[PDB]
Protein backbone atom coordinates (compact mmCIF):
# COMPACT_ATOMS: atom_id res chain seq x y z
CA UNK A 1 0.00 0.00 0.00
CA UNK A 2 0.88 3.50 -0.26
CA UNK A 3 0.41 5.95 2.27
CA UNK A 4 -2.26 9.09 1.86
CA UNK A 5 -3.84 11.15 4.45
CA UNK A 6 -6.77 9.73 5.77
CA UNK A 7 -8.31 13.23 5.64
CA UNK A 8 -7.74 16.60 3.69
CA UNK A 9 -10.15 19.76 4.32
CA UNK A 10 -10.03 23.26 2.56
CA UNK A 11 -12.24 26.16 1.95
CA UNK A 12 -14.05 26.94 -1.27
CA UNK A 13 -11.58 28.77 -4.02
CA UNK A 14 -8.66 27.16 -1.71
CA UNK A 15 -5.91 24.83 -2.74
CA UNK A 16 -5.40 22.17 -1.10
CA UNK A 17 -2.73 19.26 -1.61
CA UNK A 18 -3.09 15.51 -0.78
CA UNK A 19 0.02 13.22 -0.30
CA UNK A 20 0.95 10.23 -1.46
CA UNK A 21 4.05 8.70 -0.10
CA UNK A 22 5.56 5.21 -1.24
CA UNK A 23 9.49 3.99 -1.25
CA UNK A 24 12.32 3.48 -3.62
CA UNK A 25 10.86 0.59 -5.54
CA UNK A 26 7.97 2.61 -6.38
CA UNK A 27 6.67 6.08 -6.49
CA UNK A 28 10.24 7.17 -6.48
CA UNK A 29 11.88 4.62 -9.15
CA UNK A 30 9.53 5.84 -12.60
CA UNK A 31 7.31 8.66 -13.54
CA UNK A 32 4.16 6.42 -13.49
CA UNK A 33 1.74 7.37 -10.80
CA UNK A 34 -1.72 8.43 -11.25
CA UNK A 35 -4.44 9.71 -9.22
CA UNK A 36 -8.13 8.64 -9.40
CA UNK A 37 -11.19 10.69 -7.74
CA UNK A 38 -13.83 8.54 -6.06
CA UNK A 39 -17.26 9.59 -5.53
CA UNK A 40 -19.02 6.78 -3.65
CA UNK A 41 -21.55 5.31 -5.91
CA UNK A 42 -20.22 5.66 -9.12
CA UNK A 43 -17.04 3.93 -10.19
CA UNK A 44 -13.46 5.50 -9.44
CA UNK A 45 -12.52 8.72 -12.08
CA UNK A 46 -9.38 8.84 -14.09
CA UNK A 47 -7.95 12.17 -13.63
CA UNK A 48 -3.80 11.78 -13.73
CA UNK A 49 -1.18 9.72 -14.98
CA UNK A 50 2.56 9.62 -15.71
CA UNK A 51 2.71 11.79 -12.86
CA UNK A 52 1.31 15.17 -14.25
CA UNK A 53 -0.85 14.84 -17.25
CA UNK A 54 -4.24 15.00 -17.77
CA UNK A 55 -6.53 12.17 -19.28
CA UNK A 56 -8.80 14.05 -21.96
CA UNK A 57 -11.98 15.49 -20.47
CA UNK A 58 -10.82 16.23 -16.51
CA UNK A 59 -10.40 20.13 -15.59
CA UNK A 60 -7.35 21.43 -15.14
CA UNK A 61 -8.38 22.27 -11.59
CA UNK A 62 -6.07 19.08 -10.63
CA UNK A 63 -2.43 19.05 -11.32
CA UNK A 64 -0.06 16.22 -10.29
CA UNK A 65 3.45 16.43 -8.99
CA UNK A 66 6.29 14.54 -7.48
CA UNK A 67 9.11 14.46 -5.47
CA UNK A 68 11.41 11.65 -3.81
CA UNK A 69 9.33 8.99 -3.11
CA UNK A 70 6.15 10.98 -2.61
CA UNK A 71 3.66 12.22 -4.90
CA UNK A 72 1.24 14.80 -4.45
CA UNK A 73 -2.22 15.73 -6.05
CA UNK A 74 -3.14 19.13 -6.25
CA UNK A 75 -6.69 20.56 -6.73
CA UNK A 76 -7.38 24.37 -7.15
CA UNK A 77 -10.14 26.64 -6.96
CA UNK A 78 -11.61 23.93 -4.72
CA UNK A 79 -15.52 23.70 -5.28
CA UNK A 80 -18.17 21.41 -2.91
CA UNK A 81 -18.63 18.85 -6.06
CA UNK A 82 -14.65 18.36 -5.09
CA UNK A 83 -15.79 15.89 -1.97
CA UNK A 84 -14.57 12.70 -2.76
CA UNK A 85 -12.32 10.01 -2.20
CA UNK A 86 -9.06 10.26 -3.97
CA UNK A 87 -6.66 7.06 -4.38
CA UNK A 88 -3.28 6.95 -5.84
CA UNK A 89 -1.75 4.32 -8.00
CA UNK A 90 1.84 3.55 -8.82
CA UNK A 91 4.12 1.40 -10.80
CA UNK A 92 5.61 -0.84 -8.00
CA UNK A 93 8.42 -2.56 -9.48
CA UNK A 94 8.56 -6.25 -10.35
CA UNK A 95 5.53 -5.79 -12.86
CA UNK A 96 2.92 -4.62 -10.11
CA UNK A 97 1.03 -1.44 -9.96
CA UNK A 98 0.36 -0.43 -5.83
CA UNK A 99 -2.22 1.69 -4.82
CA UNK A 100 -2.71 4.20 -1.94
CA UNK A 101 -5.16 3.95 1.42
CA UNK A 102 -7.63 6.64 0.00
CA UNK A 103 -8.15 10.10 0.88
CA UNK A 104 -11.05 11.74 1.66
CA UNK A 105 -11.33 15.54 0.57
CA UNK A 106 -13.67 17.40 3.19
CA UNK A 107 -14.56 21.15 1.47
CA UNK A 108 -15.38 23.37 4.69
CA UNK A 109 -17.88 26.28 5.69
CA UNK A 110 -20.90 24.10 4.57
CA UNK A 111 -24.34 24.55 6.68
CA UNK A 112 -23.95 22.42 10.22
CA UNK A 113 -27.00 21.08 12.11
CA UNK A 114 -27.99 19.19 14.92
CA UNK A 115 -29.57 15.76 14.75
CA UNK A 116 -33.33 15.25 14.85
CA UNK A 117 -33.79 12.67 16.54
CA UNK A 118 -36.99 10.30 15.93
CA UNK A 119 -37.29 7.16 19.02
CA UNK A 120 -40.35 4.31 18.22
CA UNK A 121 -40.86 1.99 20.92
CA UNK A 122 -41.47 -1.89 19.69
CA UNK A 123 -44.65 -2.42 17.69
CA UNK A 124 -47.63 -4.36 19.74
CA UNK A 125 -46.88 -6.93 16.69
CA UNK A 126 -43.28 -7.74 17.17
CA UNK A 127 -43.71 -8.15 20.85
CA UNK A 128 -46.62 -10.35 20.14
CA UNK A 129 -44.28 -12.10 18.19
CA UNK A 130 -41.80 -12.55 21.33
CA UNK A 131 -39.70 -9.79 19.86
CA UNK A 132 -38.88 -6.12 20.76
CA UNK A 133 -37.07 -3.78 18.85
CA UNK A 134 -36.47 0.17 19.86
CA UNK A 135 -35.62 1.95 16.32
CA UNK A 136 -33.63 5.37 16.87
CA UNK A 137 -33.49 7.57 13.58
CA UNK A 138 -31.00 10.13 13.32
CA UNK A 139 -31.19 12.88 10.38
CA UNK A 140 -30.04 15.96 9.78
CA UNK A 141 -26.43 16.55 11.53
CA UNK A 142 -23.45 17.75 10.17
CA UNK A 143 -20.49 17.55 10.58
CA UNK A 144 -21.05 13.96 9.86
CA UNK A 145 -20.18 12.60 13.46
CA UNK A 146 -22.56 11.24 16.05
CA UNK A 147 -22.48 9.07 19.21
CA UNK A 148 -25.49 7.27 20.61
CA UNK A 149 -25.79 5.84 23.47
CA UNK A 150 -28.69 4.01 25.42
CA UNK A 151 -30.24 3.74 28.63
CA UNK A 152 -32.56 1.02 30.64
CA UNK A 153 -34.80 3.60 33.01
CA UNK A 154 -31.34 6.10 34.09
CA UNK A 155 -28.73 3.41 32.99
CA UNK A 156 -26.27 2.89 30.53
CA UNK A 157 -27.33 0.12 28.08
CA UNK A 158 -24.78 -1.85 25.56
CA UNK A 159 -25.92 -4.90 25.47
CA UNK A 160 -28.15 -5.70 22.11
CA UNK A 161 -27.25 -2.10 20.56
CA UNK A 162 -26.92 -2.07 16.82
CA UNK A 163 -25.66 1.73 15.26
CA UNK A 164 -25.04 2.43 11.81
CA UNK A 165 -21.99 4.96 10.80
CA UNK A 166 -23.31 7.97 9.70
CA UNK A 167 -23.82 8.57 5.85
CA UNK A 168 -24.75 10.99 3.79
CA UNK A 169 -28.26 12.85 2.90
CA UNK A 170 -29.10 14.27 -0.94
CA UNK A 171 -28.69 17.37 1.08
CA UNK A 172 -24.87 17.01 2.37
CA UNK A 173 -26.16 16.44 5.74
CA UNK A 174 -26.00 13.17 7.84
CA UNK A 175 -28.05 9.97 8.84
CA UNK A 176 -27.81 7.34 11.20
CA UNK A 177 -29.73 5.14 12.82
CA UNK A 178 -29.39 2.77 16.29
CA UNK A 179 -31.65 -0.17 17.22
CA UNK A 180 -31.73 -1.71 20.67
CA UNK A 181 -32.51 -5.55 21.04
CA UNK A 182 -34.95 -6.23 23.86
CA UNK A 183 -36.63 -9.36 25.09
CA UNK A 184 -40.72 -8.13 25.57
CA UNK A 185 -40.13 -8.82 29.14
CA UNK A 186 -37.54 -6.42 29.22
CA UNK A 187 -39.06 -4.26 27.65
CA UNK A 188 -42.10 -4.60 29.92
CA UNK A 189 -40.17 -4.49 33.29
CA UNK A 190 -38.89 -1.26 32.93
CA UNK A 191 -40.01 2.14 33.35
CA UNK A 192 -38.08 3.75 30.44
CA UNK A 193 -35.96 3.25 27.47
CA UNK A 194 -33.89 6.57 26.12
CA UNK A 195 -31.48 6.81 22.81
CA UNK A 196 -29.51 9.54 23.68
CA UNK A 197 -27.01 11.47 20.70
CA UNK A 198 -24.18 13.62 21.32
CA UNK A 199 -23.25 15.82 18.49
CA UNK A 200 -20.29 18.92 18.63
CA UNK A 201 -22.46 21.08 20.37
CA UNK A 202 -25.66 19.49 22.08
CA UNK A 203 -27.18 16.01 23.36
CA UNK A 204 -30.68 15.09 22.13
CA UNK A 205 -32.68 12.51 24.08
CA UNK A 206 -35.66 10.75 23.09
CA UNK A 207 -37.36 8.32 25.64
CA UNK A 208 -39.87 5.75 25.21
CA UNK A 209 -41.78 3.52 28.03
CA UNK A 210 -43.82 0.52 28.14
CA UNK A 211 -46.65 2.04 29.95
CA UNK A 212 -46.94 4.88 26.42
CA UNK B 1 -18.52 4.71 -26.40
CA UNK B 2 -16.56 2.40 -24.22
CA UNK B 3 -18.19 -0.04 -21.52
CA UNK B 4 -16.78 -2.41 -20.02
CA UNK B 5 -19.31 -5.42 -18.34
CA UNK B 6 -18.95 -7.24 -15.47
CA UNK B 7 -21.27 -10.29 -14.27
CA UNK B 8 -23.71 -9.11 -11.18
CA UNK B 9 -23.08 -9.50 -7.46
CA UNK B 10 -22.23 -12.33 -5.65
CA UNK B 11 -22.91 -13.46 -2.01
CA UNK B 12 -20.34 -16.28 -0.87
CA UNK B 13 -19.73 -18.11 2.20
CA UNK B 14 -16.05 -17.68 3.64
CA UNK B 15 -13.50 -20.44 2.38
CA UNK B 16 -15.32 -19.84 -1.16
CA UNK B 17 -14.62 -18.74 -4.11
CA UNK B 18 -16.11 -15.72 -6.53
CA UNK B 19 -15.35 -15.76 -10.33
CA UNK B 20 -15.92 -11.82 -12.21
CA UNK B 21 -16.40 -11.47 -15.44
CA UNK B 22 -15.58 -8.86 -17.78
CA UNK B 23 -16.60 -8.26 -21.41
CA UNK B 24 -15.43 -4.59 -22.68
CA UNK B 25 -16.59 -3.36 -25.60
CA UNK B 26 -16.09 0.01 -27.77
CA UNK B 27 -12.31 -1.13 -28.42
CA UNK B 28 -10.41 -4.38 -29.86
CA UNK B 29 -10.02 -6.41 -26.65
CA UNK B 30 -6.81 -7.64 -27.82
CA UNK B 31 -5.12 -4.30 -28.02
CA UNK B 32 -5.02 -3.47 -24.36
CA UNK B 33 -4.20 -4.60 -20.96
CA UNK B 34 -6.72 -5.44 -18.35
CA UNK B 35 -6.48 -4.91 -14.57
CA UNK B 36 -8.72 -6.14 -11.51
CA UNK B 37 -8.46 -3.16 -8.76
CA UNK B 38 -11.07 -3.50 -5.92
CA UNK B 39 -12.28 -1.00 -3.22
CA UNK B 40 -12.30 -2.79 0.27
CA UNK B 41 -13.41 -0.74 3.55
CA UNK B 42 -10.66 0.48 5.37
CA UNK B 43 -7.90 -0.90 2.99
CA UNK B 44 -8.83 1.62 -0.02
CA UNK B 45 -7.92 0.95 -3.21
CA UNK B 46 -6.08 -2.50 -3.74
CA UNK B 47 -4.42 -3.85 -7.22
CA UNK B 48 -5.24 -7.69 -8.09
CA UNK B 49 -3.24 -8.06 -11.20
CA UNK B 50 -3.55 -7.49 -15.16
CA UNK B 51 -3.73 -9.76 -18.27
CA UNK B 52 -2.61 -9.27 -21.28
CA UNK B 53 -6.10 -10.83 -23.57
CA UNK B 54 -3.50 -11.07 -26.48
CA UNK B 55 -1.33 -13.78 -24.74
CA UNK B 56 -3.27 -14.74 -21.33
CA UNK B 57 -0.07 -13.45 -19.53
CA UNK B 58 -0.68 -12.37 -16.22
CA UNK B 59 0.95 -11.13 -12.94
CA UNK B 60 -0.43 -10.90 -9.17
CA UNK B 61 -0.77 -8.68 -6.82
CA UNK B 62 2.01 -10.14 -3.91
CA UNK B 63 -1.20 -10.37 -1.12
CA UNK B 64 -3.07 -11.84 -3.85
CA UNK B 65 -0.72 -14.74 -5.76
CA UNK B 66 -1.55 -18.17 -4.92
CA UNK B 67 -5.64 -17.61 -4.51
CA UNK B 68 -6.47 -15.34 -7.43
CA UNK B 69 -6.39 -16.62 -11.57
CA UNK B 70 -6.77 -14.20 -14.36
CA UNK B 71 -7.92 -15.94 -17.66
CA UNK B 72 -9.81 -14.72 -20.79
CA UNK B 73 -11.62 -16.24 -23.65
CA UNK B 74 -10.80 -13.78 -26.68
CA UNK B 75 -13.98 -15.15 -28.58
CA UNK B 76 -16.42 -13.74 -27.09
CA UNK B 77 -13.96 -10.96 -25.81
CA UNK B 78 -14.18 -12.02 -22.09
CA UNK B 79 -12.27 -11.55 -18.80
CA UNK B 80 -12.03 -13.48 -15.81
CA UNK B 81 -10.73 -13.05 -12.31
CA UNK B 82 -11.44 -16.02 -9.93
CA UNK B 83 -10.58 -15.29 -6.11
CA UNK B 84 -10.39 -18.36 -3.68
CA UNK B 85 -10.50 -18.97 0.12
CA UNK B 86 -12.92 -15.83 0.54
CA UNK B 87 -13.20 -14.40 3.99
CA UNK B 88 -14.45 -11.22 5.09
CA UNK B 89 -11.01 -9.05 4.04
CA UNK B 90 -13.22 -9.74 0.36
CA UNK B 91 -16.12 -8.15 0.70
CA UNK B 92 -15.49 -5.11 -1.89
CA UNK B 93 -16.40 -3.57 -4.59
CA UNK B 94 -14.06 -5.30 -7.74
CA UNK B 95 -13.65 -3.22 -11.32
CA UNK B 96 -12.04 -4.67 -14.13
CA UNK B 97 -10.33 -1.87 -16.04
CA UNK B 98 -8.55 -0.91 -19.35
CA UNK B 99 -4.88 -0.25 -18.99
CA UNK B 100 -2.38 0.87 -21.72
CA UNK B 101 -1.76 0.03 -24.86
CA UNK B 102 0.17 -3.60 -25.37
CA UNK B 103 3.45 -2.79 -28.20
CA UNK B 104 5.58 -5.53 -29.04
CA UNK B 105 8.30 -2.98 -28.77
CA UNK B 106 7.74 -1.90 -24.71
CA UNK B 107 6.31 -3.32 -21.97
CA UNK B 108 3.45 -1.08 -20.30
CA UNK B 109 2.02 -3.93 -18.65
CA UNK B 110 2.50 -2.10 -15.42
CA UNK B 111 1.34 1.24 -16.27
CA UNK B 112 -1.25 2.37 -13.77
CA UNK B 113 -3.17 3.71 -16.35
CA UNK B 114 -6.79 3.25 -16.03
CA UNK B 115 -8.94 5.11 -18.44
CA UNK B 116 -12.12 3.20 -18.66
CA UNK B 117 -13.83 1.31 -15.84
CA UNK B 118 -16.67 -1.58 -15.56
CA UNK B 119 -19.39 -1.00 -13.44
CA UNK B 120 -17.98 -3.03 -10.26
CA UNK B 121 -19.40 -6.46 -8.83
CA UNK B 122 -20.17 -6.12 -5.11
CA UNK B 123 -19.30 -9.14 -3.68
CA UNK B 124 -20.45 -9.73 -0.08
CA UNK B 125 -18.30 -12.57 2.21
CA UNK B 126 -20.40 -13.80 4.84
CA UNK B 127 -21.72 -16.92 6.97
CA UNK B 128 -25.21 -15.49 6.75
CA UNK B 129 -28.28 -17.41 5.05
CA UNK B 130 -30.31 -15.70 2.79
CA UNK B 131 -33.77 -14.58 4.76
CA UNK B 132 -36.78 -12.37 3.71
CA UNK B 133 -37.45 -9.68 6.09
CA UNK B 134 -39.91 -9.60 9.24
CA UNK B 135 -41.66 -6.16 8.05
CA UNK B 136 -43.14 -4.22 11.54
CA UNK B 137 -45.12 -1.09 11.75
CA UNK B 138 -43.52 2.27 13.16
CA UNK B 139 -46.50 3.39 14.16
CA UNK B 140 -47.55 7.56 14.79
CA UNK B 141 -47.40 8.83 17.83
CA UNK B 142 -50.48 8.91 19.80
CA UNK B 143 -49.92 12.48 20.57
CA UNK B 144 -48.89 13.35 16.98
CA UNK B 145 -52.12 12.63 16.13
CA UNK B 146 -53.56 15.65 15.71
CA UNK B 147 -53.70 17.68 12.86
CA UNK B 148 -50.24 18.95 12.47
CA UNK B 149 -47.88 16.52 11.00
CA UNK B 150 -46.84 12.97 12.24
CA UNK B 151 -44.09 10.21 11.16
CA UNK B 152 -45.16 6.67 10.95
CA UNK B 153 -42.73 3.72 9.08
CA UNK B 154 -41.49 0.51 8.76
CA UNK B 155 -39.26 -1.60 10.18
CA UNK B 156 -37.59 -4.12 7.54
CA UNK B 157 -35.85 -6.38 10.17
CA UNK B 158 -33.58 -9.38 10.17
CA UNK B 159 -32.68 -10.26 6.34
CA UNK B 160 -30.10 -10.91 4.20
CA UNK B 161 -28.68 -10.50 2.18
CA UNK B 162 -28.67 -6.69 0.46
CA UNK B 163 -30.69 -4.90 -0.82
CA UNK B 164 -34.05 -4.67 0.37
CA UNK B 165 -36.04 -1.73 -0.87
CA UNK B 166 -38.61 0.86 0.06
CA UNK B 167 -41.50 2.65 -1.71
CA UNK B 168 -45.16 3.96 -0.10
CA UNK B 169 -48.29 3.42 -1.06
CA UNK B 170 -46.82 2.09 -4.25
CA UNK B 171 -44.81 5.02 -5.33
CA UNK B 172 -47.60 7.33 -5.08
CA UNK B 173 -45.94 8.96 -2.11
CA UNK B 174 -42.68 10.35 -2.04
CA UNK B 175 -42.08 13.58 -0.34
CA UNK B 176 -41.20 13.00 3.28
CA UNK B 177 -40.11 9.76 2.34
CA UNK B 178 -36.95 9.21 4.37
CA UNK B 179 -35.62 5.20 3.83
CA UNK B 180 -32.75 4.84 6.38
CA UNK B 181 -29.78 3.08 5.64
CA UNK B 182 -29.70 -0.79 6.64
CA UNK B 183 -27.75 -1.32 9.87
CA UNK B 184 -25.41 -5.42 9.67
CA UNK B 185 -26.38 -6.30 13.04
CA UNK B 186 -24.04 -9.42 15.23
CA UNK B 187 -25.83 -11.81 14.01
CA UNK B 188 -24.87 -11.36 10.27
CA UNK B 189 -28.78 -9.82 9.32
CA UNK B 190 -29.43 -6.58 8.24
CA UNK B 191 -32.38 -4.46 9.53
CA UNK B 192 -33.52 -0.76 8.24
CA UNK B 193 -36.14 1.38 8.56
CA UNK B 194 -38.22 3.66 6.44
CA UNK B 195 -40.60 6.35 7.43
CA UNK B 196 -42.46 9.42 6.28
CA UNK B 197 -43.97 12.22 7.52
CA UNK B 198 -47.72 13.11 6.49
CA UNK B 199 -50.28 15.60 7.73
CA UNK B 200 -51.56 13.89 11.31
CA UNK B 201 -54.55 15.48 9.78
CA UNK B 202 -54.48 12.79 7.43
CA UNK B 203 -54.07 9.64 10.08
CA UNK B 204 -56.56 6.80 9.98
CA UNK B 205 -58.91 7.88 7.31
CA UNK B 206 -55.53 7.84 4.44
CA UNK B 207 -53.98 4.50 4.08
CA UNK B 208 -50.65 4.48 4.13
CA UNK B 209 -48.34 1.15 2.54
CA UNK B 210 -45.27 -0.10 2.99
CA UNK B 211 -44.18 -1.80 0.11
CA UNK B 212 -40.78 -3.80 0.72
CA UNK B 213 -38.76 -5.33 -1.89
CA UNK B 214 -35.92 -8.48 -1.28
CA UNK B 215 -35.36 -9.42 -4.43
CA UNK B 216 -32.75 -12.20 -3.04
CA UNK B 217 -35.21 -14.13 -1.21
CA UNK B 218 -38.01 -13.36 -4.04
CA UNK B 219 -40.37 -11.98 -1.12
CA UNK B 220 -42.76 -8.60 -1.39
CA UNK B 221 -44.58 -7.20 1.85
CA UNK B 222 -46.94 -4.57 1.85
CA UNK B 223 -47.44 -3.56 5.22
CA UNK B 224 -50.39 -1.12 6.39
CA UNK B 225 -49.44 1.29 8.79
CA UNK B 226 -51.88 2.42 10.94
CA UNK B 227 -52.43 4.69 14.16
CA UNK B 228 -51.93 3.01 17.44
NA1 LIG C 1 7.82 4.07 -10.51
NA1 LIG D 1 -31.17 16.70 6.44
NA1 LIG E 1 -46.16 -0.19 25.84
Amino acid sequence: VLTQPASVSGSPGQSITISCTGTIYDVGKFDLVSWYQHHPGKAPKYLIYEVKKWPSGVSHRFSGSKSGNTASLTISGLQVEDEADYYCCSFGGSAAVVCGGGTKVTVLGQPKGAPSVTLFPPSSEELQANKATLVCLISDFYPGAVTVAWKADSSPVKAGVETTTPSKQSNNKYAASSYLSLTPEQWKSHRSYSCQVTHEGSTVEKTVAPTE
Amino acid sequence: QVQLVQSGAEVKNPGASVKVSCAPSGYTFTDFYIHWVRLAPGQGLEWLGWMNPKTGRTNQGQNFQGRVTMTRDTSIGTAYMELRSLTSDDTAVYYCVTGAWISDYYDSSYYPNFDHWGQGTLVTVSGASTKGPSVFPLAPSSKSTSGGTAALGCLVKDYFPEPVTVSWNSGALTSGVHTFPAVLQSSGLYSLSSVVTVPSSSLGTQTYICNVNHKPSNTKVDKRVEPK
